[PDB]
DNA sequence: TTAAATTTTGCATACGATCGATTAATTTTTGAGTGTGTTTTTTTTTTTTTT
DNA sequence: CACACACTCAAAAATTAATCGATCGTATGCAAAATTTAA
């Protein structure tokens, strides 16, 4: 229990350190944001927390996007041997 | 094995290890110490049998609803008694 | 080599690499880095047996293994801890 | 820390005739 | 039927005038290391004019796929190469 | 005082270390092509049975 | 009846590991000679 009150409190520290990019109002309730470069644009991002910091609305507009590169990988041949 | 009335054939197999053991060095034939390697080697496949590898085939293309599990275990065989 | 294999290669890696510096770097000071090493070209040497029988009387050895010894010593090199 | 085959027979022996 | 490309990171990308030199008119003017500010908000500084220059430059790619495929470039093309060293020359030779 | 032995130092040179240029597999994507599901039920009225 | 929705798939090409090739660092052989010692 001493370990397992420990693990409750990491855990508690992790989901406040979530919430704290979960939005507080719910999901259709829509936030529009344009942010610009010192070189004139306008980038549109969609949120409610990323309306405030921008280190989140960056977070968002990396993650936007749907191409993923290729990572090759090993695939595991130590289980190939016996 | 490790079940059945808490393995009382682990203690039928040192018994018949002891049944060569009780013979003396001089007087040991060598299918004494082979059966004395045979419940060595019976142990060993009482420890070493683990859950097996879940292998699919890659030629064709993996399809929208993906690996739903990789579960490799008999109905009444759980992940304790292994 | 490391990065292009598993990820319990790579801490293994880790820990070899972090234990070589460790003892390696307990040597910085003392210089006792005599380290028996691979000759590539000629390392041949013209014995002489009244050196070969004076070693014998240092360190008390029969002149076939003192000729082993006189043929380890030339490999015998020394690492510097900063290369 | 030795351990005796005979120490183990007589073990063997006395579990089981009482297992404790 | 070849139709299109598919584009990825070029030699004639890094050198545009949105790119390698926008790095080197606007960077020195842009990124404020101070030691009052904590490592995450001086990282994040870091990050981010380098983030707005890769959305502006390839914004097809995600950022840390972008600097995987700047390794690759930097590897391979030699026109970036001749760049990188002329630009070290340029400013050796003042 | 002068000539020979010796060990040191400068220099050329060949061989390995290491990064780089090229290139062949590969395997994920690449949307292109193709097979297939689809409107939609709706109270309103009659007749009968029990109440 | 055609119009989207989903399933399947020969080829294209980025990616990446493999394979020499050029160039640089380094150890070793060789020529000369400065120093020391002997007659």
């Amino acid at each position: 229990g001493f370990e397992l009150s420990k693990l409750l409190q990491k855990e508690h520290q992790m989901r406040k350190n979530v919430i704290k990019h979960t939005s507080a109002r719910h999901s259709r309730f829509g936030g529009l944001l344009s942010i610009q470069t010192p070189d004139k644009t306008r980038l549109t991002v969609s949120g409610s927390q990323a309306l405030v910091d921008e280190k989140i609305a960056l977070q968002k507009l990396d993650d936007s996007k749907k191409w993923n590169k290729r990572i090759i990988k090993k695939h595991q041949s130590v289980a190939a041997e016996g | 094995i490790l079940s059945m009335e808490s393995g009382k054939v682990l203690r039928a197999a040192i018994r018949l290890a002891l049944d060569v053991i009780k013979i003396d060095r001089l007087s040991r034939t060598p299918r004494d110490n082979m059966v004395l390697k045979l419940v060595l080697n019976f142990f060993r496949n009482v420890i070493a049998i683990e859950p097996g590898e879940f292998t699919i085939n890659t030629k064709k293309s993996m399809p929208k609803k993906g690996i739903t599990s990789i579960d490799t275990l008999p109905p009444n065989v759980s992940m304790d008694d292994i | 080599i490391g990065s292009k294999y598993s990820l319990q290669f790579m801490k293994s890696c880790i820990e070899l690499t972090h234990s070589v510096l460790k003892v390696l770097e307990q040597y910085s000071d003392d210089k006792t880095l005599v380290i028996e090493g691979k000759s590539r070209r000629q390392k041949k040497f013209n014995i002489s047996e009244g050196d070969i029988t004076k070693l014998i009387e240092e360190e008390n050895v029969d002149r076939d293994e003192a000729l082993d010894i006189l043929t380890s010593s030339l490999r015998s090199i020394e690492v510097n801890f900063q290369k | 820390k030795f351990f005796s085959k005979e120490s183990f027979l007589a073990d063997f022996d006395d579990s089981s005739s009482n297992e404790d | 039927r070849k139709r299109r490309p598919q584009v990825k990171l070029t030699a004639e990308k890094l050198l545009s005038d949105k790119g390698l030199p926008y790095v080197l008119k606007n960077a020195h003017k842009r990124i404020r290391i101070s030691s009052k500010k904590n490592s995450y908000d001086n990282l994040s500084n870091i990050i981010q004019f380098y983030q707005l220059w890769a959305h502006e430059l390839f914004p097809k790619a995600k950022f840390k796929d972008f600097m995987k495929i700047c390794q690759t470039v930097g590897k391979t093309d030699p026109v970036l190469r001749e760049y990188r060293v002329s630009l070290f020359r340029d400013e050796m030779g003042m």
